[PDB]
């Protein structure tokens, strides 16, 4: 049994995490009470990866809900699948992080981090073979950004030989809460570079554009954006949650997707983009999958090169045709794949499709074009930091200007590292 | 009677070994519960098939095999398969987490924790042998367990069984059916550390087997079951001499004598014919000359290469079925004029021929049709160096950027071991050229 | 064209046809490098904890 | 849309071929080291044939035949004709040649001396010529001691010099017929309908090496009459056929081309079982340049075969288009000028 411990921190991390558990509980036939009511035994072959079996054939998610405010977690407990989580796994504070990285990471989250690790330890001790942890959070706030990275750093100290995986939501001025989001994002990115094995870069700018340009939504809400995240998270965990001839685990993904330890930020993609009765052919799935308009990272793949690519097709389809279309993409646009990593595109097919779709495809790409995302964050960071604007919110929590300068340098170094492998 | 111990390491070794022992039981008439009705000596006997099967007091014929994998999923299929009653649980060894396609993780980190246990279980079988010939090691180049742990095992076997031969059946990596992007790294590392320990290695390129299944068996997308059932036929032909009465390749030492003139050049090229789809109603049964001629067609070789551009050092013809020596000699004279078979000057241009009257056995309901005669050719050709060149070029592309190297260093490997392993491969290609120069 | 060494039995027969005449480390050394790798592995983990302690 | 890479920058023939492929809009050129290609215009030396035909879902084609060096090198061509029963040492259209290794360095040194000494005793012409694959170094001497001492100063070969070559009357000079042959993946032997005659500009003298060697580069440097009779010392088939009808009362098709097509078929059918790519995992085509010499009795002799020939300036447009039509587009279809030499 290769179990995964799920952690969700902050408002964004819990709302996105709650939707993720709502989606995959439906896929595994788990009702909000926690009882299995499915048909196929394939829904329970690897149910232990994300669920713990309780007395009376009850399935409880191996999830830990963390926040410095009680508001969002009260919504989750009152949500559709709120009754499925362990009451013990609700670890929350009262003051909040105030959209401040320092409060999450240094002052307010420090008071709460130890109690979270006790729940992490309680879940890890009851695992036959713990393969790692996955964290859902945003980088532009204070709790998921500040405390989440603090949790990652402390979890690595206690579990150094386990895989750290994150679903990290990048801030964007298009969908913005505070002007200090570039500060929080730049501080978090430096943490993610050193302490995570795989990070799915979910850009709120990309999610907004997909809802606006593609799905034709004039005023997208966070629910609309989180619908795209749920589809992506379900897709990128399909190989973990469903049986296949690949025996997929987190470590194997990291070994094959990450050729250099710091370049572990993946571009997720999904097809078809949904917000609907016509079936999608395999050539259509492959074309949309590599299309920039289906990318969740707001980067143009044609502006860089793919180091490694992992693709997941879901539904009853011709595996012969899937290999035809995947090879067609590589042989056509071979200039967008590195020629010094042979066979850097992996394809897996799962017979069980997501809810409401006959055919779907999920894209996981380690493209050097992701530097555009870090360039965008860096430019927004520098424009404020050159004038030391809003810095008092952080120096009042004990931080120093030097820490921001180091984070800025690490951010620009990461762009330099992604740039050298583009030639 | 001199026994042989088969060792299956990693997913490829276990599943291919599962197919081989399934075929062995069919060929020897052994039932899935280990009962062999034709065996009259119950609990004993020094027959030819006893080199692969031990006999219990209850008459159950137990294979002389050990299955090793750092992950339990694959071997659990053997524990709950049709032939679960064959083995006993001491022969099946499983870990908890696999090597994650990492040679270092299977050799230095996770292999070091299980190497002593496997040797103990091997010794349990070695003590049941009156005279042990050696070991047949099944593994893949690409897998972390198949590459990392095998090389560690081969090092220890050369220390504890220094007077015993070791033969390898190795799965050469192919993108058509692959599992990792670091397989070129693992393939080079495991060949460097096993080269001085393996006496004779039969490489099976998954690309060749994949194409044969598509071309000859009309399989759209061949599965591991399709590939392994075809591979077991080649393995059965190679090991048929050890399990049946005969005079050619009767012991493991004879494989090195007949096929390996230079110790480092110990990779004979295997070619098999005929591969006939069972879906066809009745295909024309090919003649001795027709199947022998197919041995010199690249499309039937286990490794895609061009023997015309490479000198021969040795050649064996292992026929199974309705074959008489008069037909074989007539076929050879015809082939030597049409084909360009150039041996090296320091070797006699000749052919060692072995015939087994029992026709090839096929799995009931399988994809391979029953034929009245088949041949497997074992030719030590310098043309097999093309496979090393392909593998070394992919190695050089990734290593020039040091891609994925940190995963190996993080397990204790040194970056210099990569270059040391690669320079040995460069020397191996030099040795092949020095023998195949015009 | 010459056939030599014709051996026959019940299960089959074998022969050779000639067409043209011609013209290890010890257990100690294994464990030394094995434990050396575990030493570098333990050194690299100690450096990580030292970095994390800072 | 098809893909191809270029690995021979000095190939003047395939530089035009690469231009035509890009001009069709359905061929994309990649980097020389990219493995995902449909076509390869590989290099002359050390072409990596072992890496071809191993890409899933990629029909790969290369513009060279592996093992064709046995026909395009001086020593191997003589060794091939002597040993091959199809060509035989009794071959009537190949000048009597011998393989000679330098004394500093199998060898046929004593065999050359036996036939040479017979000609001196028999009052016959005993003029021979020595050359090697490392030429621009050619010695034409009547005494055998001069040729052997020059070879000692790589592997060389010595063959009987055509002491009585066919000389064009308006100038009394020697010509050199070049025919271009294209063999496709199906091993169809296509002979270009157009050829050239690298004629000389100096009168042939039986007793100097300017009127004896009819190379285009040599006739440009050592000879000052370059272009006196024909442009560039290169006569085409239409002009040369007319001269035969006026001065010899015969035609180029009958007196010369019948023998040329016979020599082309015999050489290529001989090495077919060794270079054929019918059952191989990749396909091969190659353009060859055959050099012939005609004697006074209108008999065609084979000089040597070029694996990397250069076409005439006028015929580049027609020939390179024909390469794409029958060798490249036959395998990779898009959206005659050859004579098919039928065989078995
Ligand atoms: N012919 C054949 N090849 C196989 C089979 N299983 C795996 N392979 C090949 O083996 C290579 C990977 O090695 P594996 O055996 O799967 O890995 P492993 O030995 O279990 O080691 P781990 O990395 O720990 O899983 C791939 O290139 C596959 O093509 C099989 O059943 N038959
Ligand atoms: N046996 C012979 N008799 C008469 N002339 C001969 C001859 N052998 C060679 N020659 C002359 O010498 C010239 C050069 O010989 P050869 O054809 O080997 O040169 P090369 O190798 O430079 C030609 P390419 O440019 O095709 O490589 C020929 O064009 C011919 O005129
Ligand atoms: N996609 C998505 N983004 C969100 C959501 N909630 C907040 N965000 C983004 O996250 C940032 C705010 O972080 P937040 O989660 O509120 O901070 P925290 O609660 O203190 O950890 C802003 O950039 C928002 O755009 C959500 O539900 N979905
Ligand atoms: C947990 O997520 C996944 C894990 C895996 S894996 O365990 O087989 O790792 C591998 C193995 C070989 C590889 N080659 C390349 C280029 C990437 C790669 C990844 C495959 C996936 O889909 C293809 C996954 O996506 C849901
Ligand atoms: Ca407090
Ligand atoms: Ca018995
Ligand atoms: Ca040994
Ligand atoms: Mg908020
Ligand atoms: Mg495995
Ligand atoms: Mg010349």
């Amino acid at each position: 049994m290769r179990e995964i411990v799920h952690i969700q921190a902050g408002q964004c991390g819990n709302q996105i995490g709650a939707k993720f558990w709502e989606v995959i509980s439906d896929e595994h036939g788990i009702d909000p009470t926690g009882s299995y009511h499915g048909d196929s035994d394939l829904q329970l072959e690897r149910i232990n990866v994300y669920y713990n079996e309780a007395t009376g054939n009850k399935y409880v998610p191996r999830a830990i809900l963390v926040d410095l405010e009680p508001g969002t977690m009260d919504s989750v407990r009152s949500g559709p699948f709120g009754q499925i989580f362990r009451p013990d796994n609700f670890v929350f504070g009262q003051s909040g992080a105030g959209n401040n990285w320092a409060k999450g990471h240094y002052t307010e989250g420090a008071e709460l981090v130890d109690s979270v690790l006790d729940v992490v330890r309680k879940e890890s001790e009851s695992c036959d073979c713990l393969q790692g942890f996955q964290l859902t959070h945003s980088l532009g706030g204070g709790t998921g950004s500040g405390m989440g990275t603090l949790l990652i750093s402390k979890i690595r100290e206690e579990y150094p030989d386990r895989i750290m995986n994150t679903f990290s939501v990048m801030p964007s001025p298009k969908v913005s809460d505070t002007v200090v989001e570039p500060y929080n994002a730049t501080l978090s990115v430096h943490q993610l570079v050193e302490n995570t094995d795989e990070t799915y870069c979910i850009d709120n700018e990309a999610l907004y554009d997909i809802c606006f340009r593609t799905l034709k939504l004039t005023t997208p809400t966070y629910g609309d954006l989180n619908h795209l995240v749920s589809a992506t998270m379900s897709g990128v965990t399909t190989c973990l949650r469903f049986p296949g001839q690949l025996n997929a685990d987190l470590r194997k993904l990291a070994v094959n997707m990450v050729p250099f330890p710091r370049l572990h930020f993946f571009m997720p993609g999904f097809a078809p983009l949904t917000s609907q009765y016509r079936a999608l052919t395999v050539p259509e799935l492959t074309q949309q999958m590599f299309d920039s308009k289906n990318m969740m990272a707001a980067c143009d793949p044609r502006h860089g090169r793919y180091l490694t690519v992992a693709a997941i097709f879901r539904g009853r389809m011709s595996m012969k045709e899937v290999d035809e279309q995947m090879l067609n993409v590589q042989n056509k646009n071979s200039s967008y794949f590195v020629e010094w990593i042979p066979n850097n595109v992996k394809t897996a097919v799962c017979d069980i499709p997501p809810r409401g779709l006959k055919m779907s495809a999920t894209f996981i790409g380690n493209s050097t074009a992701i530097q555009e995302l870090f360039k965008r964050i860096s430019e927004q960071f520098t424009a404020m930091f050159r004038r030391k604007a809003f810095l008092h919110w952080y120096t009042g929590e004990g931080m120093d200007e030097m820490e921001f300068t180091e984070a800025e340098s690490n951010m620009n170094d990461l762009v330099s590292e992604y740039q050298q492998y583009q030639d | 009677m001199r026994e042989c111990i088969s060792i299956h390491v990693g997913q490829a070794g276990v599943q291919i070994g599962n197919a081989c022992w399934e075929l062995y039981c069919l060929e020897h008439g052994i039932q899935p519960d280990g009962q062999m009705p034709s065996d009259k000596t119950i609990g004993g006997g020094d027959d030819s098939f006893n080199t692969f099967f031990s006999e219990t007091g209850a008459g159950k014929h137990v294979p002389r095999a050990v299955f090793v994998d750092l992950e339990p999923t694959v071997i659990d299929e053997v524990r709950t398969g049709t032939y679960r009653q064959l083995f006993h649980p001491e022969q099946l060894i499983t870990g908890k987490e696999d090597a994650a396609n990492n040679y270092a993780r299977g050799h230095y980190t996770i292999g070091k924790e299980i190497i002593d246990l496997v040797l103990d279980r091997i010794r349990k079988l070695a003590d049941q042998c009156t005279g042990l010939q050696g070991f047949l090691v099944f593994h893949s180049f690409g897998g972390g367990t198949g590459s990392g742990f095998t090389s560690l095992l081969m090092e220890r076997l050369s220390v504890d069984y220094g007077k015993k031969s070791k033969l390898e059946f190795s799965i050469y990596p192919a993108p058509q059916v692959s599992t990792a992007v670091v397989e070129p790294y693992n393939s080079i590392l495991t060949t460097h550390t096993t080269l001085e320990h393996s006496d004779c290695a039969f490489m099976v390129d998954n690309e060749a087997i994949y194409d044969i299944c598509r071309r000859n068996l009309d399989i759209e997308r061949p599965t591991y079951t399709n590939l392994n059932r075809l591979i077991s036929q080649i393995v059965s032909s190679i090991t048929a001499s050890l399990r049946f009465d005969g005079a050619l390749n009767v012991d493991l030492t004879e494989f090195q004598t007949n096929l390996v003139p230079y110790p480092r050049i110990h990779f004979p090229l295997a070619t098999y014919a005929p591969v006939i789809s069972a879906e066809k109603a009745y295909h024309e049964q090919l003649s001795v000359a027709e199947i022998t001629n197919a041995c010199f067609e690249p499309a039937n070789q286990m490794v895609k290469c061009d023997p015309r551009h490479g000198k021969y050092m040795a050649c064996c013809l292992l026929y199974r079925g309705d074959v008489v020596p008069k037909d074989v000699n007539a076929a050879i004279a015809t082939i030597k004029t049409k084909r360009s078979i150039q041996f090296v000057d320091w070797c006699p241009t000749g052919f060692k021929v072995g015939i087994n009257y029992q026709p090839p056995t096929v799995v009931p309901g399988g994809d391979l049709a029953k034929v009245q005669r088949a041949v497997c050719m074992l030719s030590n050709t310098t043309a097999i160096a093309e496979a090393w060149a392909r593998l070394d070029h992919k190695f050089d592309l990734m290593y020039a950027k040091r891609a994925f190297v940190h995963w190996y260093v993080g397990e204790g490997m040194e970056e210099g071991e990569f270059s040391e392993a690669r320079e040995d491969m460069a020397a191996l290609e030099k040795d092949y050229e020095e023998v195949g120069v015009d | 064209m010459e056939v030599i060494e014709l051996n026959k039995c019940t299960s089959g027969q074998s022969f050779e046809v000639i067409l043209k005449p011609p013209s290890d480390p010890s257990l100690e050394e294994i464990q030394k490098k094995l434990e050396a790798a575990e030493e570098r592995r333990k050194y690299q983990e100690a450096e990580l904890l030292k970095h994390l302690a800072e | 849309m098809y893909t191809f890479v270029v690995r021979d920058e000095n190939s003047s023939v395939y530089a035009e071929v690469s231009r035509l492929l890009l001009a069709t809009g359905q061929w994309k050129r990649l980097r020389k080291d990219n493995p995902r290609f449909n076509l390869m215009l590989g290099e002359r030396n050390r072409l990596p044939f072992g890496r071809l035909g191993h890409e899933p879902g990629l029909v790969q084609l290369v513009n060279y035949y592996r093992g064709a060096d046995k026909l395009c090198r001086k020593a191997s061509l003589v060794k091939l004709i002597k040993t091959s029963p199809e060509l035989s040492e009794s071959c009537t259209w190949f000048p009597e040649s011998y393989v000679i290794y330098p004394t500093n360095l199998t060898d046929e040194r004593e065999v050359f001396l036996a036939a040479y000494n017979r000609r001196r005793e028999g009052r016959e012409g005993n003029v021979w010529i020595a050359k090697s694959s490392a030429g621009a170094g050619i010695l034409i001497s009547s005494e055998a001691s001069e040729l052997l001492d020059f070879i000692d100063e790589q592997v060389h070969v010595i063959q009987k010099y055509l002491e009585k070559p066919l000389l064009l009357e308006p100038g009394h000079r020697k010509f050199d017929i070049r025919s271009w042959v294209l063999v496709d993946h199906l091993y169809n032997i296509y002979l270009y309908r157009e050829g050239v005659l690298r004629t000389s500009s100096e009168p042939y003298n039986s007793a100097d090496k300017t009127c004896h060697l009819t190379n285009h580069c040599i006739q440009k440097e050592y000879s000052k009459n370059y272009g006196r009779y024909e442009e560039g010392n290169e006569m085409f088939f239409e002009e040369f056929n007319q001269y035969l009808m006026d001065a010899l009362n015969t035609t180029l098709e009958n007196s010369i081309l019948l023998q040329i097509k016979h020599i082309i078929r015999s050489c290529l059918m001989c090495i077919e079982p060794a270079i054929s790519t019918k059952h191989l995992h990749y396909q091969s085509f190659q353009l060859f340049g055959f050099d012939f010499m005609v004697d006074e009795e209108l008999k065609v002799w084979l000089i040597e075969v070029n694996g990397a020939p250069a076409c005439a300036q006028k015929l580049y447009a027609e020939l390179c288009q024909g390469i794409v039509d029958v060798a490249i587009s036959s395998v990779f279809p898009l959206a005659s000028i050859f004579i098919k030499l039928h065989h078995h």
